């Protein structure tokens, strides 16, 4: 039974667990609608100013 | 091409010596308006197009000349005033008429909604400081005020209304573009978008209601009667009228019914006024609302003989008031105050300017065709095909027409001048010039006023 440790425990990792998978949506319900397309390709000018004059 | 000669004429008045001035301002823009006769003349089978807009085109203005033409004839008139002033500002004055023209210029040639109104908009501020400066007479700033209330109240309603427009339907810009025109099914929202168009140029465009304008900057004159020939220019500078009537509401002119009648009142109480009143310049003040009342009656009418007698009266009466106002300065140089009663008699120390009286005074009346006949026998004759009963109205104007011209006549042809010491000398050379250069377009327009009167002519 005598076992003491003189550094401490510094994030020990478990590879024998399985149990139950990690990736199930913990929280999520909704994967939130997508936004807006990104426009690809370079801009060229077509009308040059499109206000009162010129 | 009418753009940078104007601009050009800017720096010519700063560079020249303080011993010339006056020679290269007027010599180097008889040969700027002999370029606008010899180019803006010419015509297809519609409207052109000069270049792209910054200045259009013309479609019916051979009024574009008639500001060209009075580009060295405001120089010609300020001639005895301003002689004892300051040289520096002599070289100021120059280019604020210059800048007056300068706008003029486009406004005539834009043929645009939204640059127009900008540039309309323009002339208001050089004038604010021509009438404000150098005015012979007390409260000049009065003439002032007014001048800038009457007409900002009116015309700033146009940036609620244009741009209203343009919103709605395409764009005004291009004006020719301007065919997508949907009619005005006449609702309650229409109403104040057609008065906003309309009440900007019943300003400029004396009625018989916001008249007030116009007599208070003739009587407060910007310069004795020299810088009111600018003044004649922002009557007919109400062209935009034209425009909008034909083009933006072509449908919807109920509304047009009871401003006709406004201004047939313009037309008689107005020129009951003219009959009493002591002021020479105001005699030809109130006499110049009735003759451009007669505009406002012949559009609102929308007939194809209204637009000819319309764009004539435009061109008749920039000739012919503006040539009044020149005889009403030869007078006030040597008497120094405008009183008709105290300044009376020609022909013993005036000979030869009493023939000039005569072919400006009988030029308000209708005469063997010069363009003043031509302008309102056209209007008349418009005026029947809307209703019979009008000639009735229109009659008693001819017969105070009479009393425009006559009296301004008799009142000069009655030979005394007792208290008067002065007036010694008859006439300068450039005094008599003035007389000339007004009466003899006016005597060439006799012939074949074709490229006068023409909106599809």
């Amino acid at each position: 039974g005598w076992v003491r440790p003189d550094l401490g425990d510094l994030s020990k990792v478990t590879k024998v667990k399985t149990d139950r998978p990690l990736p199930e949506n913990p929280y999520h319900s909704r994967a939130r609608p997508e936004p807006n397309p990104e426009v690809e390709g370079d801009l060229k000018p077509a009308r040059h100013g499109s206000r009162l004059f010129f | 091409k009418y753009i940078i000669p104007t601009i050009m004429l800017m720096p010519l008045t700063w560079l020249s010596k303080n011993n010339m001035i006056w020679v290269n301002s007027t010599a180097h823009s008889l040969l700027i308006s002999f370029t606008s006769l010899l180019l803006m003349n010419q015509f297809g089978d519609n409207s052109l197009n000069f270049s792209l807009l910054f200045f259009s085109d013309s479609l019916s203005t051979p009024l574009l000349i008639l500001t060209m033409w009075l580009l060295p004839l405001m120089l010609m008139a300020s001639q005895h005033h301003l002689s004892k002033e300051n040289l520096t500002r002599k070289k100021l004055f120059i280019t604020m008429l210059i800048s007056l023209q300068l706008f003029l210029i486009m406004t005539f040639t834009a043929m645009e909604l939204i640059l127009f109104y900008i540039l309309f908009e323009a002339t208001l501020v050089p004038t604010l400081i021509i009438i404000t400066r150098w005015g012979n007479q007390t409260e000049r700033l009065n003439a002032g005020l007014y001048f800038l209330f009457y007409t900002l109240a009116g015309s700033l309603p146009l940036l609620v209304a244009l741009i209203y427009i343009q919103n709605t339907v395409g764009s005004l810009n291009f004006l020719m573009l301007q065919y997508w025109v949907q009619p005005v099914h006449n609702s309650w929202s229409n109403v104040f978008m057609w008065l906003a168009c309309m009440m900007a140029f019943m300003v400029k465009m004396p009625l018989y209601g916001l008249h007030l304008w116009l007599p208070k900057a003739h009587v407060e004159a910007p310069i004795a009667g020299s810088m009111v020939l600018a003044a004649v220019l922002l009557k007919l500078g109400g062209y935009g009228m034209l425009r909008i009537t034909l083009i933006l509401n072509p449908m919807t002119d109920f509304m047009a019914y009871p401003f006709i009648m406004l201004s047939l009142w313009g037309m008689i109480m107005t020129s009951s006024i003219c009959l009493r009143q002591t002021d020479l310049k105001s005699l030809i003040a109130y006499s110049s609302v009735s003759h451009m009342a007669l505009v406002i009656v012949a559009i609102l009418i929308q007939t194809p003989w209204s637009y000819m007698g319309a764009t004539a009266l435009m061109i008749a009466h920039g000739l012919t008031s503006s040539m009044l106002f020149c005889l009403a300065n030869s007078n006030y140089e040597r008497i120094h105050s405008r009183t008709m009663i105290l300044a009376r008699g020609l022909q013993t120390l005036l000979p030869l300017m009493a023939t000039w009286w005569l072919l400006a005074s009988l030029t308000n009346l209708a005469l063997p065709p010069t363009i003043n006949l031509i302008g309102e026998l056209f209007v008349v004759m418009s005026t029947f095909s809307w209703s019979n009963i009008t000639i009735i109205l229109m009659g008693v104007n001819m017969v105070i027409t009479a009393l425009y011209s006559l009296y301004m006549l008799i009142m000069t042809q009655r030979g005394k001048y007792t208290y008067h010491i002065n007036n010694i000398s008859p006439s300068f050379t450039r005094e008599n010039a003035l007389m000339s250069l007004h009466i003899l377009p006016l005597l060439l327009l006799t012939l074949n006023p074709k490229i006068i009167l023409g909106p599809l002519y």
